[PDB]
DNA sequence: GGGGTTTTGGGGT
DNA sequence: GGGGTTTTGGGGT
DNA sequence: GGGGTTTTGGGGT
């Protein structure tokens, strides 16, 4: 039997070990010290200890073990977790919980929403409402008494974060200020790009309430929840004075990108207030050689929510997958390496509905209806190694892909206007760093373009 | 503007000269003042922003044995050193099994000559970062490559076969594979892109730990 | 037996 | 040892 | 003292 004591409540005097039930609203990564020790440090709170007479207040767990396993991942601010065994001392000023998960302490992690973090992101819903998502050791028991304390601090982890921001303005600094700072600070922005520069890394783009744009590297298997649109703190970052190109923050290894629970006022306010930018990409396109990656295209909102499919599934896997086979729309992202036909002006050609025939507008036809038949040979993070460049259609003749160059299909040996903006085009598809995110359509063997549009 | 990193700024030069360390600038060949963060199992010298590993030739240490008899260089672990002779080369690895390397490729700092100044040599540093994790500099090395890959796409795949559009626009009753979008980019052997023109450097290097047997068998 | 803790020799399971 | 710096892995640590 | 484990009483710190 346990029993458990407010954040507020807790002894400093008995220096007994205790149990509490709090939310976590910061955290590092779990992180090694040195060579048979890890350390991930937390900031806790409860109805008890929750807030400053206006910033937010709270209590601090540090939890050491001696494997990476035996301590918590938080992916998320607003989750619960459940400690067991901690003894309370005073460090500078602050209510501080340690526990030794290496000898008798354990915790267990609780969520606040409906499905965790990688239930979100595996799509799988949660066995039930009392069920730990992740916890200490082998196992974990939950009683019929702990069953209220865990309803009724969701209930007010809810309400804690709707109506204060919770990661007050003094948790965080100013992205236009972080060249100020001596050493490292935290970062509350949203993400408007998440780009896979390789197999392992994503490169994140990020703008905050002051406006600044910032890119950093995001490891794919360490926070493998980053989404495009949704707005993250950053646990500990520095800026980096060796990025003349862009500006870049640097991660350590016990630095945490922490996303939001639903109800969370601040991810909210900022989902809204912060809008997207592309100053950084139409100035580098005045460049000969950008270090900065640029999206060209843009996907119907109808596909936002679509999973992307590599290249590398797209083409080596797609007739042997059993996932792959059943479906005909994806959605995939790639650079363009080589355009066919090299001729521009041949990019359009006169259709013959009926002998299914295309040819080029040489003595101007009649002989059908003008039409785009593109090829584009393209490549990307899971192929870039190989010998390979993948073939990729534009053929507009059914209406797929028909806006894509924002330019109606139309005789180019005529129509200089229309010549011009699809060389132009040209140049920067084939550009170094450029990128095209689009939705294709499978047809006897070959990915069509569909829904989707250039945007410079 | 002004690249604070010494290192960032010579591999980056090198890559952007088709590694060819004659067209790096002239004033950039001078003697590299640098902190040895590591000695074993892997040395690595900061510039106070980055970490990269230096390939010492036979002669280098060799050298450096007799002008300093005694002073183990396994043991430089948080003490400075001053490469006096050093060459920038460009190498072909498996960056899966090589950290100090990116997509394949690697730019090596060959240590021809190197004196050791144990005087409390300081300096107040940001913690250093494998330069080839840095996110400009693998920008750098993915424009590389994809220049050497559009020149090689653009000089192997010719005659605009394009899918015939019936193939595709009169797909009833039709199925295919989608292998048949696979187009080889090159003249190669293998599965892997090969076809650079910057002539891959040689040179001869000691396996750090011929240098720990060498003064601890 | 062995950790971590202090119980500093000895419970229960 | 906590607002920090590993390398069972040097692209979760 | 108490876990997990098996040592089923007894080291070392």
């Amino acid at each position: 039997k346990y029993e458990y004591v407010e954040l507020a409540k807790a002894s400093l005097t008995s220096a007994q070990p205790q149990h509490f039930y709090a939310v976590v609203i910061d955290a590092t990564f779990p992180y090694k010290t040195n060579q048979e020790r890890y350390i991930c440090s937390l900031k806790i709170v409860d109805p008890t200890l929750y807030l400053k007479q206006d910033a937010s207040d709270y209590a601090t767990l540090v939890l050491y073990a001696k494997r990476f396993e035996d301590l918590p991942i938080i992916h998320r601010a607003g989750d619960i977790i459940r400690v067991h065994r901690a003894t309370l001392r005073l460090y500078n000023g602050q209510r501080q919980f340690n526990a030794n998960v290496f000898y008798s302490s354990s915790w267990a992690l609780f969520s606040t929403d409906k499905r965790s973090v990688t239930q979100e992101i595996n799509n799988q819903d949660a066995v039930s409402d009392t069920t730990p998502f992740s916890f200490s050791s082998k196992h974990a028991t939950i009683e019929k008494n702990e069953i209220s304390i865990l309803q009724n601090l969701r209930k007010w982890a809810n309400q804690y974060f709707s109506s204060y921001s919770v990661i007050s303005s003094d948790m965080y600094t100013a992205l236009n200020k972080a060249q100020a700072q001596k050493g490292d600070f935290d970062v509350v922005a949203k993400i408007l790009q998440v780009h896979e520069l390789d197999e392992y890394t994503n490169e994140l783009k990020l703008k905050d309430a002051s406006g600044q744009v910032f890119y950093t590297l995001s490891l794919k298997l360490k926070f493998p929840h980053v989404r495009t649109g949704e707005v993250v703190r950053i646990r500990s970052a520095t800026y980096d004075e060796t990025s003349t190109q862009k500006k870049v923050l640097i991660l350590s290894h016990y630095s945490n990108i922490i996303t939001f629970i639903q109800s969370s006022k601040l991810a909210k306010e900022l989902r809204a207030k912060i809008q997207d930018d592309h100053s950084v990409e139409v100035a580098s396109l005045k460049k000969n050689v950008s270090l900065n990656a640029v999206v060209l295209t843009e996907v119907d909102k109808k596909h936002a929510a679509l999973p992307s499919t590599s290249l590398q599934d797209l083409f080596h896997h797609a007739d042997s997958d059993k996932e792959l086979q059943a479906q005909d729309t994806f959605r995939t992202q790639f650079y363009v390496t080589k355009i066919e036909p090299s001729d521009v002006k041949e990019w359009v050609k006169g259709y013959d509905r009926k002998t299914k025939k295309s040819s080029s507008l040489k003595g101007a036809s009649g002989k059908g209806d003008n039409i785009f038949q593109v090829q584009f040979l393209v490549k990307d993070a899971s192929t870039q190694l190989n010998n390979n460049t993948y073939r990729v259609l534009l053929y507009t003749q059914d209406g797929l892909g028909a806006n894509f160059f924002n330019v109606k299909a139309d005789n180019l040996h005529k129509n200089a206007d229309a010549r011009k903006k699809l060389e132009d085009s040209a140049e920067l598809l084939t550009k170094f760093n450029s990128y095209v995110d689009a939705v294709v359509e499978r047809r006897n063997g070959f990915y069509l373009i569909k829904d989707t549009k250039l945007i410079y | 503007p002004q690249q604070q990193s010494a290192f960032k700024q010579l591999y980056t030069e090198l890559f952007n000269n088709e590694g060819d360390f004659s067209k790096v600038s002239s004033n950039l060949k001078k003697p590299l003042k640098c902190y040895v963060k590591e000695s074993y199992p892997h040395f690595l010298v900061t510039d106070g922003y980055f970490f990269v590993a230096p390939y010492f030739t036979k002669e280098a240490v060799n050298e450096f044995h007799a002008k300093f008899p005694n002073v183990n260089i396994v043991d430089l672990t948080d003490k400075v050193i001053v490469i006096n002779n050093w060459s920038l080369e460009l190498r072909r690895v498996n960056s899966a099994e090589v950290f100090t390397s990116y997509a394949n490729l690697e730019a090596r700092l060959i240590v021809h000559s190197f004196k050791p100044n144990l005087q409390e040599r300081l300096n107040p540093t940001r913690y250093p970062v494998n330069l080839f994790r840095d996110d400009e500099f693998k920008t750098t090395i993915q424009h590389f490559r994809h220049t050497a890959l559009q020149a090689a796409i653009n000089k192997t795949v010719k005659g605009d076969n394009l899918v015939d559009i019936s193939k595709v626009a009169d797909a009833a009753g039709k199925k295919g594979k989608v292998d048949a979008g696979i187009v080889k980019a090159s003249a190669s052997k293998g599965d892997e892109f090969s076809d650079f023109s910057f002539k891959e450097g040689n040179t001869a290097t000691l396996k750090i730990a011929d240098i720990f047997v060498q003064e601890k068998g």
